[PDB]
RNA sequence: UCACCUUGACCUAUUCUCAAACUUUAAAUAUGUAAGAAGUCCUUGUUACUUAAUUGAACGUGGACAUUUGAAUGAAGAGC
RNA sequence: ACAGAAAUCUCCAGUAGAACAAAAGGGUAAAAGCCCCCUUGAUUUUGAUUUUCAGUGUGAAUACAAACCAUGAAAGUGUG
RNA sequence: GGUUGCGGCCAUAUCUACCAGAAAGCACCGUUUCCCGUCCGAUCAACUGUAGUUAAGCUGGUAAGAGCCUGACCGAGUAGUGUAGUGGGUGACCAUACGCGAAACUCAGGUGCUGCAAUCU
């Protein structure tokens, strides 16, 4: 259509919410450290309910945020684990998509102390050119009804390049 | 027990006048009031500094002292059997300009106008304002108007 | 039936004849008027009446016998 | 979705130019409202807004019916001071904030009084007042929505009008050069930024890395040969054109304004009539209804 | 049933009835101020205040206007 | 993914339907709220003013002025 | 007339859907050594207008659009209310006399105006 209406990636986010804090949550921020080669950020925890064990601000999560070159070498890393296979869910009606896999570490050996599983969940979040004007400071608009992205366009953009296959088993 | 405080019966008053909530506007940091200027006292709630008590509200006095952000401004208050000077010392974002008094000052300028061509010819040029007089004469006329009412109507329920 | 309520009741009541058509804010003629027109289409308990006002889309999505 | 009614009659909107994400209406007010004992006293700004592709100064004050320029500059002119690019950079920044002084300084007639800092160095100085003389023209910097950030550009004309003879009140934690170990200035540092360092030391590490970056950028300055280190004498001989002649040379006008409008005024489109828009229902009903 | 006369709420458009401690609106009565000589206009004098700047501010000199001098009615003397 | 009705992550809608120590009312959306940085103006000195009012006192508050600081690029703001 | 910066009044400017924009400006957009900031050059900072585009922003039009704004002898001189009577009525309340006078509803019309600067086939 147009070479400024073409779906790209934003950010992939990588998101481990682990039950508890304290020694065991470090290496959850290691094991996200070398996927991604930044350093990651943690989140706290909303509340405290005494049925789910975590106490509100304890920092109980990891996650990392990725974009550009060093994103697009992670998504497949975690893709044939998936095996490029896609539900009638894992996708948002805005357009963006993600999953939940477990153990794919064997690949990116650091000195591996394997005491532990680390399961995570992708998200990616799409865009498409022109993104600046919500996220801009001065004149913050909002995106066009043509122009913002949809359901559609990234499942016809994962039919696409990643060539995969959608909502079957 | 009874309750007198500052701010008490100020449920309505204070109150930010529906779909105009939000900042103040720039026209009233931009007005210039100088001393002997008449100025209505109209509080704004959502600034809480400098602002009058319930009891000047829609109260109208003149300027004595200017200040930073602030005009002095005198009201006469009824106390028992007479009237004291009140001193308030209000912010310029409570204040406006009595409307009247810039309709009072373009008059001064207007007889002083009509005295001007009543210095030319015809001298008491009769500039003060009067009344409203009773009508003139009239000859109402009836072409295309003839006079045509009919009767008081009956008694309907009309539900 | 309405005259054996008065019974029940403290003060005076009337028992008026109203001139409207039935449960509406309408007189009797000026219901058929709309009735024969197409501003009239049956609801639950109530009439739904058509306006010169909205979207045409939605004057043509209710009330389609309008319009002929 | 479902904007209802309901929701829409009770919407407050924001005035326009905070509807516009234009205008900081906190900042404004503090930035404008004068002491009501300096009574019609004009309180100036400069204001210094940051474009792609151009640079925008001006010196403003207020009035009830709106706002009043009283000099503006831009960095678009600078051609003809002989900055033909880098018209973004940090160092137009300082051509436009200097261009802007002088150009108000002769406006006023105070040019030949506060000539203000002639050589630069980087210096943090402020403009003093001459004694027994008129006092400096006083100004504020309005940076408006742009961020204060330590080496902003927004803080370039801060310094350019501040030694072009503008008394603007600033700290100058916020120049390169500041440092949060030492709270001291880098003079020596700012002394670059101001001729364009920032900018020349890029080309010759670009000299050094790669003729690919170095020909999509400066691949204006490859066709014109301007030499990697001679900014600092093109900035000079800008600055000394600015002292020379600030006195605000206007264009052409080049198709003027009668037969501009008449230009822009084909592509325009119309609103239209009751007798149109009525036709146009009359036409939708027999277009919509007519059985098909 | 292992997509069904015997679905609850929820949403959308309707409908009847209301509010001292609800409200977009909004009276009547009551209420503040103004309707000038302590005024207006012109010239420009002072200051340590204020202005980038006698610029403003405030108070003035000198000059211009006299009772239709700036609505109505009354005033029984006014003020202390 | 575990993970459900409620863990974290991501987008869309969100005029405030939240929050502002404590009742209720008022006020607030690039903030008065949330997060971060710096600080002690919750300072000194004397008058003026508002409310309760005898125009006494007490308490609370508003605007200044001389300082001295905080703060910020700055305009400013701060006498809890 | 367009556009940009700074505005004034702060919806006739808001919101929803669809369609156009010549030039110019604006924007998206390219890069990360420096100043600077981040989990991450998306924000912010810095750089060149260089690789490209009007797709979005943005402006404007369309809509028996929602909303908002104005007017009406539209409701309606209505509801309410001031004043008066040794008026009515058992009372509740009501009628009259001299005045003041709405709102909701309903139709009609409209959908930013303007200031200072600068530039635009
Ligand atoms: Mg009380
Ligand atoms: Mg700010
Ligand atoms: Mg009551
Ligand atoms: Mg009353
Ligand atoms: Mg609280
Ligand atoms: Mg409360
Ligand atoms: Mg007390
Ligand atoms: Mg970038
Ligand atoms: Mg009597």
């Amino acid at each position: 259509q147009n070479p400024m209406r073409d779906l790209k990636i934003e950010k992939l986010v990588l998101n481990i919410s682990v039950g508890e804090s304290g020694d065991r949550l470090t290496r959850a921020s290691k094991v996200l450290e070398q996927l991604s080669g930044q350093t990651p950020v943690q989140s706290k925890a909303r509340y405290t309910v005494r049925t789910f064990g975590i106490r509100r601000n304890e920092k109980i999560a990891v996650h990392v945020t990725v974009r550009g070159p060093k994103a697009e070498e992670i998504l497949e890393r975690g893709l044939k684990v998936k095996e490029y296979q896609l539900r009638d869910r894992n996708f948002s009606a805005t357009g963006n998509f993600g999953f939940g896999i477990d153990e794919h570490i064997d690949l990116g050996i650091k000195y591996d102390p394997s005491i532990g599983i680390f399961g995570m969940d992708f998200y990616v979040v799409m865009n498409r050119p022109g993104a600046r004007v919500t996220r801009r400071k001065r004149c913050k608009g909002t995106v066009g009804n043509s122009h913002k992205t949809t359901k559609e366009d990234t499942v016809s953009w994962f039919k696409q390049k990643y060539d995969a296959d959608v909502l079957d088993k | 027990g009874k309750s007198h405080g500052y701010r008490s019966r100020t449920r309505y008053m204070f109150q930010r006048d529906f779909r105009k909530h939000g900042a103040v506007h720039l026209s009233t940091y931009l007005k210039v009031y100088k001393v002997g200027d008449i100025v209505d006292i109209k509080a704004n709630g959502s600034i809480q500094k400098g602002m009058p008590h319930k009891f000047y509200q829609g109260k109208t006095g003149v300027v004595y002292n200017v200040t930073k952000s602030s005009v002095g401004v005198i009201i006469n208050k009824m106390v028992g059997n007479r009237y004291l000077e009140k001193r308030l010392n209000l912010r310029v974002e409570h204040i406006k300009h009595s409307k009247c008094r810039q309709e009072f000052l373009e008059r001064v300028k207007a007889n002083a106008a009509k005295r001007a061509e009543a210095k030319a010819q015809g001298v008491a040029v009769q500039l003060k304002r009067q009344p409203a007089q009773p009508r003139e004469s009239r000859i109402v006329s009836t072409e295309g108007n003839v006079p045509q009412t009919l009767a008081p109507v009956p008694y309907e329920t009309f539900i | 039936g309405l005259r054996r309520a008065r019974y029940k009741f403290p003060g005076q009541q009337k028992i008026i004849l109203s001139k409207k058509w039935g449960f509406t804010n309408l007189d009797r003629p000026e219901y058929l008027k709309k009735r024969e027109a197409g501003e009239v289409k049956d609801d639950g308990a109530f009439v739904k009446f058509l306006s010169k006002k909205g979207s045409l889309e939605n004057n043509i999505r209710e009330f389609p016998e309008y319009f002929a | 979705d479902a904007k209802s009614s309901a929701y829409s009659s009770r919407f407050q909107t924001p005035f326009r130019r905070r509807r516009e994400g234009k205008t900081d209406y906190y900042q404004r007010k503090r930035l404008v409202t004068q002491h009501k004992a300096k009574y019609n006293t004009p309180k100036y700004r400069l204001v210094v807004r940051f474009t792609n592709k151009d640079i925008i100064c001006q010196i403003i004050s207020s009035t009830i019916t709106g706002d009043v320029v009283l000099a503006a500059a831009y960095s678009h002119e600078l051609p003809r001071y002989g900055i033909t690019h880098g018209l973004t950079n940090w160092a137009a920044a300082y051509a436009t904030g200097l261009l802007i002084a002088r150009r108000t300084l002769q406006k006023l007639g105070l040019d030949e009084t506060y000539k203000g800092v002639e050589e630069v160095e980087g210096e943090y100085e402020l403009t003093e007042a001459v004694e027994d003389g008129p006092r400096p023209f006083k100004v504020f910097l309005d940076i408006g929505l742009q961020r204060t950030t330590t080496g902003a550009r927004v803080f370039g004309a801060l310094k350019g009008a501040s030694d072009g003879g503008l008394y603007v009140p600033h700290s100058e934690n916020r120049f390169p050069g500041w440092d949060f170990e030492t709270e001291e200035i880098d003079p020596e540092l700012l002394r670059s930024y101001i001729f364009g360092g920032h900018v020349s030391q890029y080309m010759e590490e670009l000299a050094d890395d790669d003729e690919e970056r170095f020909s999509e950028l400066f691949k204006g300055y490859l066709a014109d040969d301007i030499d990697a280190d001679s900014l600092e004498d093109i900035y000079t001989s800008a600055h000394e054109a600015i002292r020379a002649d600030p006195a605000f040379k206007p264009t052409e006008k080049k198709f003027t304004k009668e037969q501009y409008a008449a230009e822009s005024k084909k592509y325009r489109q119309t609103k239209l009539s009751k007798e149109e828009r009525a036709a146009r229902v009359a036409a939708k009903i027999a277009a919509l209804a007519g059985q098909q």
